[PDB]
RNA sequence: CAUCUCAGUAGGAGCGGGAAAAGAAAUCAAUUGAGAUGCCGUAAGUAACGGCGAGUGAAACCGGCACAGUUCAAACCGAA
RNA sequence: UUUACUGCAGCCUGUCGUUGGGUUGUGGUUCUGGAUGUACAGUGUAGGUAGGAGGCAUCGAAGCGGGUGCGCCAGCAUUCGUGGAGCCGUCCUUGGGACACUACCCUUCCGGGACUACGACCCUAACUCUGAGAAGAGGACCCCGAUAGGUGGGCAGUUUG
């Protein structure tokens, strides 16, 4: 075979606790829980995932690493009237995924980008890490690709808020086609939410 | 009350009277693969359950007693509607 | 009345344009076919769900409106 | 309001993840040196069921020491030695199995080496607390996410014809 050296990279995160890559996580989580919620890198740490998700090495792209807890949506307890259907919260978790939360916390830290994708960098008992893509489209280097020269469309703003990335889409029940999708395509708001 | 473990009756089967045994039947145990098991399981979540929070009722003061007649010749059981009877022995 | 219903309604938070979302099948079919998406009609109060109670409730096929297709990641080249 | 019905928080506890490294104690994982297998008597230990008979040997076959596998201090394995012929059976030692040096996977054999689930101990290196820090104290526990059971008028949905 004649593989790329992205391809090795992919092999060694496909299962990362058997490969080289567990120690580096065992040093690299010291570094990353120091930190705090929205870090910017020079380089993906997978550098393959991020050039399939549309990583480019050029200006007005950035690459940064969002912090986000584990488990489900920390709920209330309601103190009012509730038919014991809505009492309980402890076992609901949301709708919104951990990787569109990490994915809008980096927006939040950006204004003046767009995400463009995220992809899953580690994890640990208490979080999870993913590195999030994002297009300066007020850039003339961006304006100029015309790969990526849609994001300085104006239906393109607040993409990753109105759930518009693959992970949104993902979890807006558009990841498939046909059987399944009647209640989620064109929109979760199209059907009164009936899907998801 | 007691009742002949044997005696002929008609065979709704073999359409004649031969000679039958009768069983007493016992309950199953319920499936859990049942659409009500895998209902109950469905409707299992946070919160009342409907009808599978239901706690079971009483019981008669008699219940019948659930007789099977095989015939000792096709060895087909049939049941019939049957009494209700508070001792109940099988006469040998 | 507790599942259910009211109803993903009311209300809340965020984003956001003249529209938005969807969108070019890892689809729908059925013995052999069609060919992106949206919207309308119909299927149909049917299938399905449901103290199988009260109620809730599609889609495809099909007829229309309008029609539109493509760009990356990689292989090969290596700053062209 | 409560030992009404049905739930939900909080809390207790198991399991999984976070979560690593060593030491032993528990199961077989995996297999070398032996096929170690034997009512009755044996020239002889069914050399696993067997082409129901047919190979080796002074260039090796034994009656012996605590008898190296084993065992009824017999006898197969040539071994530290010295003694100077073990057969195969159509005379089958009238068979629980009756027997040729012919790739033994198989109730043993304890180097059980190697991964493994439970448990006990230790280490620090993650992680936690203190400090501005050097560092100190804990430590794979606790916290935390998830799941399983419990307790639960703390709460809250009703019912109480
Ligand atoms: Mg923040
Ligand atoms: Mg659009
Ligand atoms: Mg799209
Ligand atoms: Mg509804
Ligand atoms: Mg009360
Ligand atoms: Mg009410
Ligand atoms: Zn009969």
């Amino acid at each position: 075979m004649v593989k790329s050296f992205y391809g090795y990279v992919r092999d060694a995160w496909k299962n990362p606790d058997e490969t080289y890559v567990n120690e580096l996580r065992w040093e690299r989580l010291q570094v990353w829980r120091k930190q705090g919620s929205v870090t910017r890198i020079e380089r993906p740490t997978r550098i393959d995932r991020a050039r399939s998700l549309g990583y480019k090495a050029k200006q007005g792209i950035v690459v940064v690493r969002v912090n986000v807890r584990r488990g489900g949506l920390g709920h209330v307890r309601p103190n009012r009237g509730r038919r014991t259907q809505k009492m309980g919260k402890n076992k609901v978790s949301g709708g919104m995924s951990i990787q569109r939360i990490a994915e809008v916390r980096a927006d939040r830290r950006y204004p003046n980008l767009e995400v463009l994708n995220s992809y899953w960098v580690g994890e640990d008992g208490k979080h999870k890490w993913f590195e999030v893509i994002l297009v300066d489209p007020h850039h003339p280097v961006i304006k100029s690709d015309k790969n990526l020269n849609w994001v300085c469309d104006p239906s393109s703003r607040g993409r990753a808020t109105r759930g518009k990335t693959s992970a949104g889409r993902k979890g807006r029940g558009m990841a498939t086609r046909g059987k399944g999708t009647e209640k989620t395509r064109p929109s979760i708001r199209a059907y009164k939410s009936r899907g998801k | 009350m007691k009742i002949p473990k044997r005696f002929r009756t008609y065979c709704p089967f073999c359409k004649t009277h031969n000679e039958v045994v009768v069983e007493r039947v016992k309950k199953g145990q319920a499936s859990s693969m049942t659409h009500i098991a895998r209902q109950k399981k469905r409707q299992e979540g946070i919160g009342n359950s409907g009808k599978f929070s239901k706690v079971p009722g009483g019981d008669k003061p008699t219940k019948r007693i659930w007789l099977r007649y095989r015939c000792t010749v096709c060895k087909k059981a049939h049941q019939r509607p049957c009494f209700r009877a508070k001792k109940f022995e099988f006469k040998e």
